[PDB]
RNA sequence: GGCCAGGUAGCUCAGUCGGUAGAGCGUCCGCCUGAAAAGCGGAAGGUCGGCGGUUCGAUCCCGCCCCUGGCCACCA
């Protein structure tokens, strides 16, 4: 079970005890319990039902033997002295147990006309029913018995399961455990509608039973948390006793199947109190109870009879023998109540709300018991509740309620379960809201909920009730009053904001990158940052390789796959065979986004106190912790770069592609680079750059080694970048460039250089050795035939000569271009072509 | 003249991220700051500055992605609340900000759901700010991304880091089963112990707070049932939104 | 708190990017018309272009006419570009332009010790003439420049329609281009650039005798589209991916030499319906096996089902009805 | 590696231009918007008004 | 964390309880076309999720584990 469930008309009968008559719509009530903070899961109307269907009484059961399963032909009872047969599949049901039966003519829910059929050889005049079948509650497995005197045979079916019925599932928020039950629920509705409320838990309705003497001994362990433990005994109950129709009726409608009156009091008590209660045999306890830690291996045996592994903050009820229940988790079978039980000791505690929280967590016990304790239980009303469930079992089974009373309230004994007061201006929730509220409304709110109010000129003294220890300061008084008159009424002003600097330079950077990629032909993928599984033996890299210094996540989505990315190209380069793999074969993708790199100081930094700012070595030290995560742009290509089209058959992806991406990136974040050919695994070592921003390197780009592209799956051919925007200046230039009106002299040089030398190191060369005249110099010509040696080629370039201030010759270029080439003679060897 | 002249074909950014790009201008044109913070955050700016007690279920491995070794206090970051508290620690008051980026859970995937997904952080603290001015800019942020026929609705509901807290549904006709309120994301006025944790005085500055999913507001503005192609990283999801936006 | 740029101020910086990233440099382009360019250009002498606002007192006295059209200022710009060395040249400009009608005139003194009425706010503004905003460009000489890779690409009139689409996709619209004689353009190499069935403005090929007698570069190339009549536009796609594979088939047809590749392509899309996921043209050819006035054009086309795999034969039936639809629409024939 | 890549080189928008966004940039981030008024204007606004 | 069904080719799936395992689409080739696709003909491609074990031999039997989809559960 999970969330709070319950029938509509428990929860009017409460209400209506103070506010008689009272009665909403489904609808209405929805909304009503979303505006003060309820969400509504489900709205779930019973049946409906229409023509007979009716409560028989079985009165005689034959067998049909010979089918692939049992089968019984039944006479039933269906009132006036009708007895009609009907063949019926289930087994949980003896002669003489009232049913429900859908005669021919019936409709049951959804849409299905009950008629006449032949069901094995017999004629059937109809079905008996499950619970499911009419939309009662989930099944049994078989059908449904009401208990014997719920009705006479042939009683209407509808009004005898109060078919009418809407069951409400709510989610109900940590804060509110006062509203697991139908008290605070009713409570709630009670301020929405300003209804006057009787409490259910109160004296009035829950008189007190008398205390004489002691009930069970008990000893309970310091610093188990417990607050409350209290213990009164039924004496001799009928064990033959089954709960009544009603009860039982709420309690199926609540999620929660009966089995016998003394348990099935606990858990109506707890459902309409809040207050979690359990039944012990007390036969089957030996000596004095005590609460206490588990020791570590120790286990107890639930009554659900699964071996539970017990830890050392767990919370114990041990007698002399053996552990009697996990701490408001789960009872132990050792003192269940039995179909012999006679003589009950029913327990009223109240745990500590972390420690039900810790261990019904670890152990994966969420009782209808622990999901109310860890979001903490009123201690005020424990007696109360024990001896609401004592009167009520002594009357459904024939107890007699004994008049002593064990009732420990800690030590030393509180009597006073109040939290402390709160002080609060009456007008802070109008000022928090916004709205001028009526005068007084603050105080009647909070009067509403509980509070007790007095007032000291604008100041209110409000304490809260013991229901609500979530109420511990201003700001939770203001939600109470905000909540209970309406969201709705809350105007809507933007604030003036003071006059803001926009977008930074790395945020406005980011988006031109983007942008230009985009534009370019790339595609952008949101990387995913946990590595591909050997990623890093796939590409080969050595053991030292500072891309394998990762960090690792404990819990990850799949356990192969732990490392934080320190590269986002295995996540880009996944990405492109996905795609490839389904068809687009052509593809270009980017990335933008942070990678992890952590470091030596990379580890944990102890709680600090929350109740004062950190200092600011705590603060530099806490990120000084985490890993360093620089933001990186990447992207990947294959196939053809250039589509085909009535032009020309396109163009294959190459290196260049690659090195082009990188001058996007260069041009969009306004910064120059120089590429240098570089060895770094997974590129092709002979097409490779290593990327340089003035001297220092910011990444690599170029064609992927022939062996990573086979040993990943990728296509031949792909090329890949990837550059740390973090290493990347911010720059932001300032031109002012002076346009010369004289004309400019064109002149182009051939330089014969070693095969290995760059051909920007020429041109390099050629431009300092050209000085000031020079203004463009650009190649359009590599050549290697054979007037050039072996491992040697032929550069041209175009140069460009323009003065500031005149007319140049041929000879001024002339000797611009002579000095440039004995510049690229004295720093790449060059020789002048001849 | 009608031939196909297009021999580099556009890409396209992110949905993901051209939505962010918009929301972010929406709130730099009302004078508002984008701030940011890492994806591996500490659980002291996670968690506990932002009044989470020691044992609440979102912080077990069941919840929350854990950094090696076994209590680092080291995560994924769960929510982007973490930069409030980055930001008023860093920033004099007043503050006024928004932040968008990646948040990690460890959830199953479902039509609105996925483990790796974003959020959209807002964070104002003044003298004198109340609910209405939440509202006010959560009106605007709905205007902005969905248009003023945007159907929303706040009701009351509860975060450890706000109070009042409230959740804002949106409208959504596209709804995987049927037209439905969805809830869009959450918001509050900071609480008190939320900004005693950043050493500001509740006594003198009030602030409020939301955080909405980005997806999810994609989800709602582009009717698109089923977030996981979102997700994917098919080139198809995203080509049909164009280079820009 | 503010509401930032209009969606008119944002796509005009969206335009600007786009087009500088392209390789075209903005200039700022004077609004005074060169000296009877519209008699080098050759206009008939009702083309709309020629009614002008006139300047009483202009900086050239020569050149009074206010411009109704960017082309000239940058044309006389890239002129003067080349003629200072830089020879392969692209430049663009996006700005208003001024285009009077026959309520343009002047209104009387109105007192400002008042507001005017919102009737007098209109007489004003009907009453000056009429400034769209325009975008344009013009290129010369190399396209793509020389290289280690090769001797590099003149320009085309093809450029001049690609700058028409990188404006489109900028502005986030859709437009069609046409075959049309429209002056200054080349008859054979001008286009008329649509969006829906609202004409925007032309792109191409500048006519030889404008080139000519304007002394401009031989093949310039030009685009003009009036911004005001492209409509915002504000998409909201919700794409949906397919896992399944999909279908590749390719397929030939033989039209008049006069029916545009588009409007082929369109009759296709047309004819195969749903589980078609894409078309490109990629072979245009008009050898001897094609008669004399026909062309043969084949496209690739990729089928897909959003819920099944396909056979050849599904994406068979769809191309056999995408042939009918051509046959029908623009008389295709089925390449044998 | 080194060898140029660039097939068609970029362009540049005016640098007045340029100036003019970042100013609007810097206006619409304190919460102002841009107006816009035509080249050609009546006498009535640009002067008597 | 629970329950159910699964993991087999580049994609979507059928199937097999010891010695051969497949279809639709995707890839490649021949005829064909100027070049294509279709059509006709012919190929390639799987460590049947992983690691141990049994066995002369394992997709299939035994053990441990991992992941995927759905329905639940939990929650900032
Ligand atoms: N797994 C998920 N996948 C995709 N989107 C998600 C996922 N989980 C949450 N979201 C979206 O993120 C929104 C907020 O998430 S939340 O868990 O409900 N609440 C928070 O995270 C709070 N930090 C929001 C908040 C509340 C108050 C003040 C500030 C901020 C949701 O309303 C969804 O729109
Ligand atoms: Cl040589
Ligand atoms: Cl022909
Ligand atoms: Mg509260
Ligand atoms: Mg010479
Ligand atoms: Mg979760
Ligand atoms: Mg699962
Ligand atoms: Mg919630
Ligand atoms: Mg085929
Ligand atoms: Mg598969």
């Amino acid at each position: 079970s999970n969330a709070m469930r319950l029938p509509y008309s428990w929860l009017r009968e409460v209400v209506a005890v103070g506010a008689s008559g009272w009665d909403v719509t489904p609808g209405e009530l929805e909304q009503t319990l979303l505006r003060i903070g309820h969400e509504v899961e489900e709205v779930i109307p019973l049946g409906p039902v229409d023509g007979p269907v009716t409560v028989g009484r079985v009165a005689d059961i034959e067998e049909l033997t010979g089918y692939k399963k049992p089968i019984r032909a039944c006479a039933v009872d269906i009132g006036d002295r009708q007895y009609r047969e009907i063949i019926c599949g289930a087994t949980n049901f003896a002669v003489g147990d009232l049913v429900v039966v859908a005669l021919p003519g019936a409709t049951l829910p959804g849409g299905f006309t009950i008629s006449a059929r032949k069901a094995y050889g017999r004629n059937s005049d109809g079905m008996i029913c499950s619970a499911a079948e009419l939309n009662l509650g989930a099944d049994h497995s078989g059908i449904l018995v009401l208990p014997p005197g719920a009705a006479e045979p042939g009683a209407d079916g509808a009004g005898v399961l109060g078919l009418d019925d809407v069951v409400f599932h709510l989610a109900i928020t940590p804060d509110r455990g006062y509203c697991m039950s139908v008290r605070g629920l009713a409570r709630e509705l009670a301020c929405a509608y300003d209804l006057d409320f009787v409490d259910p838990a109160s004296n009035s309705r829950v008189p007190p039973l008398p205390i004489e003497g002691p009930a069970w001994p008990l000893t309970v362990q310091p610093e188990t948390g417990v607050r409350r433990f209290a213990l009164r005994p039924v004496i001799g109950i009928d064990p033959a006793a089954v709960s009544p129709w009603w009860l039982q009726r709420r309690l199926l409608l609540c999620g929660i199947r009966a089995t016998c009156p003394a348990v099935d009091v606990t858990n109506y008590v707890m459902l309409e109190l809040g207050h979690p209660m359990h039944a012990h045999d007390r036969n089957r306890i030996s000596g004095t109870l005590g609460v206490r830690f588990a020791r570590s291996g120790e286990t107890a045996v639930t009554l659900d009879g699964i071996e539970r592994k017990l830890d050392t903050a767990d919370v114990l009820i041990v007698d002399d023998a053996a552990t009697a229940a996990i701490g408001g988790v789960m009872g132990a079978a050792s003192t269940e109540v039995r179909a012999d039980s006679t003589d009950v000791l029913l327990e009223a505690a109240i745990w500590d709300p972390a420690a039900v929280s810790r261990t019904q967590r670890r152990l994966h016990l969420p009782s209808e018991a622990a999901r109310r304790y860890e979001r903490t239980v009123d201690p005020a009303i424990s007696v109360a509740a024990l001896d609401r469930c004592a009167r009520l079992l002594a009357d459904i089974a024939g107890g007699e309620v004994s008049p002593t009373l064990t009732d420990w309230r800690g030590d030393p004994p509180c009597d006073d379960w109040s939290p402390p007061p709160i002080r609060m201006g009456v007008d802070v929730p109008d000022r928090i809201a916004g709205v001028a509220y009526p005068q007084g409304t603050t105080a009647r709110r909070l009067a509403q909920i509980g509070a007790v109010v007095t007032h000291d000129g604008d100041t209110l003294t409000v304490t809260p009730p013991s229901w609500r220890p979530d109420l511990r300061q201003p700001a939770d008084l203001v939600e109470e009053v905000l909540r209970l008159e309406g969201l709705e009424v809350i105007p809507s002003v933007l604030p003036p904001a003071p006059a803001g600097r926009g977008l930074t330079a790395g945020q406005q950077r980011r988006r031109t990158i983007g942008r230009s990629l985009a534009l370019s032909g790339y595609v952008e993928i949101l990387p995913t940052p946990f590595l591909p599984a050997g990623v890093f033996d796939l590409w080969g890299l050595e053991a030292d390789d500072s891309r394998r210094m990762t960090t690792r996540v404990l819990n990850p989505l799949e356990a192969d796959r732990p490392q934080l990315a320190t590269t986002l190209l295995p996540a880009l380069l996944e990405a492109l065979v996905r795609n490839v793999s389904r068809g687009l074969v052509d593809v270009a993708l980017f990335a933008i986004a942070q990678v992890v790199q952590p470091t030596e100081q990379t580890r944990g930094v102890g709680l600090i106190p929350v109740d004062r700012r950190p200092t600011d070595d705590e603060i530099a030290m806490l990120d000084a912790s985490l890993p360093r995560q620089p933001q990186h742009v990447a992207a990947v290509l294959a196939g053809l770069r250039e589509p085909r089209g009535p032009w020309g058959p396109g163009r294959p992806v190459e290196a260049a592609d690659a090195f082009e991406a990188v001058r996007i990136i260069a041009r969009a974040s306004r910064v120059d680079v120089t590429l240098r050919p570089a060895q770094y695994l997974p590129w092709h070592p002979g097409r490779c750059a290593q990327v340089f921003v003035g001297e220092s390197s910011v990444g690599h780009a170029g064609q992927l080694h022939p062996a990573v592209i086979e040993r990943s799956g990728l296509p031949k051919g792909t090329c890949a970048v990837e550059l740390n925007l973090d290493a990347i200046p911010c720059s932001a230039p300032l031109p002012a460039p002076r346009v010369s009106p004289y004309p400019a002299v064109f002149q182009d040089v051939s330089l014969v250089v070693a095969a290995d030398i760059p051909a920007q190191a020429v041109a390099d060369a050629v431009r300092a050795g050209a000085g000031d005249l020079l203004e463009d110099i650009a190649l359009f010509d590599v050549f290697t035939g054979p007037q050039i040696g072996e491992h040697r080629k032929s550069l041209t370039f175009a140069l460009r000569f323009r003065a500031p201030d005149r007319t140049l010759t041929e000879d001024d270029a002339s000797a611009a271009r002579d000095a440039a080439v004995q510049s690229a003679a004295e720093r790449v060897g060059a020789v002048l072509r001849g | 003249v009608t031939l196909p002249s297009t021999r580099v074909p556009a890409g396209a950014r992110h949905p993901i991220i051209m939505l962010a790009e918009h929301v972010a201008d929406t709130f730099i044109a009302m004078g508002w700051e984008l701030a940011e913070g890492p994806e591996v955050e500490t659980e002291q700016f996670n968690f506990d500055a932002l009044n989470f007690p020691a044992d609440h279920p979102a912080r077990g491995e069941q919840d929350t992605f854990y950094i090696a070794p076994e209590d680092s206090r080291q995560l994924l970051r769960t929510h982007t609340s973490p930069v409030q508290i980055r930001t008023l620690l860093a920033r004099e008051l007043p503050v006024y900000i928004i932040s968008i980026g990646r948040t990690f859970r460890t959830d199953e995937l479902d039509a609105t759901h996925t483990p790796i997904f974003h959020q959209v952080e807002g964070l104002a603290v003044d003298r004198g700010l109340s609910m209405a001015h939440l509202r006010g800019t959560l009106d605007a942020f709905a205007r902005a991304e969905f248009g003023p026929s945007a159907r929303t609705r706040i009701r009351p509901h509860f975060f450890p880091f706000t109070e009042p807290s409230a959740e804002v549904d949106v409208w959504f006709a596209n709804k995987i089963g049927g037209a439905a309120w969805v809830e869009w994301g959450g918001c509050g006025m900071v609480h008190p112990n939320v900004l005693r944790a950043t050493g500001i005085d509740p006594d003198l500055y009030s602030g409020f707070a939301f955080g909405m999913g980005l997806e999810r507001t994609l989800q709602f503005r582009n009717g698109i049932p089923d977030m996981r192609d979102m997700v994917e990283g098919d080139v198809r999801f995203s080509l049909p939104f164009g280079v820009g936006a």
